[PDB]
C-alpha cells in the first residue's frame, strides 16, 4: 500500500 | 470576490452542503469566501477549509502523477516520439495545482496565521501551510525546489515546536502533523530515518498517555496511531 | 473556442490522457474542440465524446439528487427553517448542469447529427439527445417540463426507428439505446408497462441472435443483456 | 439496487 498523510 | 454579497454563516451552510454533495471545489470556494470576511474561524471551520482543499489538491495531485508517470515513459529509449501533447497537459494540470496551493498560502499569510494565538489554531495553520509547500515541491524542478522545501519544514518545525510544548502527546492535530512532517522527510528531504524516528516517536508516547482519554478520545487517537504505525510497517 | 488554436489531433490525443488521469472536465473540452473543428468524429472519436460528457454530467446529477433531498426534508412538517440556501444551491447546481446538457445538444445540433448518415453514427448521437434530453427533463418542473420530455422521447424514437431497420439485434449501440429509453418510460414518462416489455423484448431479440456473433463480439452484446435483466428484475 | 442507463 503507500504511505498516509492526512 | 464573487462570495463577497453573501453572508459568512451561509457560506459555511453552503460549504456544509457542497461537501455532502462531494462538490469540493465548490466546497473550497465557500470556505474561502468565509475566511475572506475577516473574521478567525472556529474549530469546525477550520475542518471544512482543509477537508475542501485537501480534496481539490488530492485531485489534482494524482492526476499530475498520472500524466507525469506517462510523460517519463515517453522519454524511455524506444519510445516512439508523440509530440509536446503529454508535457503540455501536464505543465497544465501542475499550473492548476500551484494555482490551487498558492491560494492556500495566500489565505494563511493573509491572515489566517498572524491572528491565530491558540495552539490548536496556530497549529493547525501551520501544518496546513508546511502541506502546501510540500505539495509545490512535489512538482518542482528549477532553481527554487530547495527554497520550497524549506519553507515546508519552516513550517513544519513551528508547528512541531508549539505542538510539543502546547498539546498532549495523543492530541489528534498533534498526531497528524508528526504523520505529514515524517512523510516529508521521507520523500521530500532524503531523510527516510528522520521520518521513521519521529513517527516511532510519536507513536510511543502517544501509546504512553492513552490511559488519560476519555472512551472518544482514544477512538481518535488510536486512529491516528494506526496511520503511524502502517507508514513504519511499510518503511521497515 | 478556447480551444481554437490547438489541432484536432492534439486535442483528441489530449482527450485520451485527460480520461486516463480521470480529469473528465478537460476531457470534454477537449472533446468539445475537436467537434467544432467540423470534421466528422470516428467511432472511438464518438465514445470519446460520450465518456467525457457522460461523466461530468454523472456528477452534476449526482449532487443534484443529494441536494434536492434535503431540500425536500426542509419543507416536511415539523422541519425547522434555515433560510434559502439549501434551495439557492441546489438551483446553482441545477443551472450547471443544464448548461452543460445544453452545450451537449448545442454539438449535436450544430452540426453533428446533420452530417450522420451510417446508422451507426446516426444513431449514437441521436440516443445522446434522448440522454441528454432526459436529464433536462429531471430537474425540469415548469411550464416546458412536457416539451422538453417530448423532445427526449422523439429523439428515442428516431433512434429506435434507425436501429431496428439497419442493425442486428445484438448491436451494443442498439442494446444500450433500448436500456435507457426504457428507463426513460420507466422514470420519466410514468409508462413502467412500456420499460418492461421493451427491456424484454431487446432482451429476447438478442439471445435469438447471438449465435451469429464471434466470442468477442458475444461478451459485448451479454454484458448490456444482462444490464437489461438487472433492470427487468429490479422492476418485477 | 438501482437501475442502470448506459
Ligand atoms: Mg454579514
Ligand atoms: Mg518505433
Ligand atoms: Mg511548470
Ligand atoms: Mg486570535
Ligand atoms: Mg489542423
Ligand atoms: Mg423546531
Ligand atoms: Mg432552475
Ligand atoms: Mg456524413
Amino acid at each position: 500500500n503507500e504511505r498516509h498523510t492526512c | 470576490g464573487a462570495m463577497g454579497s453573501m453572508e459568512r454563516a451561509s457560506l459555511i451552510q453552503k460549504a456544509k452542503l457542497a461537501e455532502q454533495a462531494e462538490r469540493y471545489e465548490d466546497m473550497a470556494a465557500f470556505m474561502k469566501g468565509a475566511v475572506e470576511k475577516g473574521e478567525e474561524l472556529s474549530c469546525e471551520e477550520r475542518n471544512l477549509l482543509s477537508v475542501a482543499y485537501k480534496n481539490v489538491v488530492g485531485g489534482q495531485r494524482a492526476a499530475w502523477r498520472v500524466l507525469s508517470s506517462i510523460e517519463q515513459k515517453s522519454n524511455e529509449e524506444g519510445s516512439e516520439e508523440k509530440g509536446p501533447e503529454v508535457r503540455e497537459y501536464r505543465e497544465k494540470v501542475e499550473t492548476e495545482l500551484q494555482g490551487v496551493c498558492d491560494t492556500v498560502l495566500g489565505l494563511l499569510d493573509s491572515h489566517l496565521i498572524k491572528e491565530a494565538g491558540d495552539a490548536e489554531s496556530r497549529v493547525f495553520y501551520l501544518k496546513m501551510k508546511g502541506d502546501y509547500y510540500r505539495y509545490l515541491a512535489e512538482v518542482a524542478t528549477g532553481d527554487d525546489k530547495k527554497r520550497i522545501i524549506d519553507s515546508a519544514r519552516s513550517a513544519y518545525q513551528e508547528a512541531m515546536d508549539i505542538s510539543k510544548k502546547e498539546m498532549p502527546p495523543t492530541n489528534p492535530i498533534r498526531l497528524g502533523l508528526a504523520l505529514n512532517f515524517s512523510v516529508f522527510h521521507y520523500e521530500i528531504a532524503n531523510s527516510p530515518e528522520e521520518a521513521i524516528s519521529l513517527a516511532k516517536t510519536t507513536f510511543d508516547e502517544a501509546m504512553a498517555d492513552l490511559h488519560t482519554l476519555s472512551e472518544d478520545s482514544y477512538k481518535d487517537s488510536t486512529l491516528i496511531m494506526q496511520l503511524l504505525r502502517d507508514n513504519l510497517t511499510l518503511w521497515t
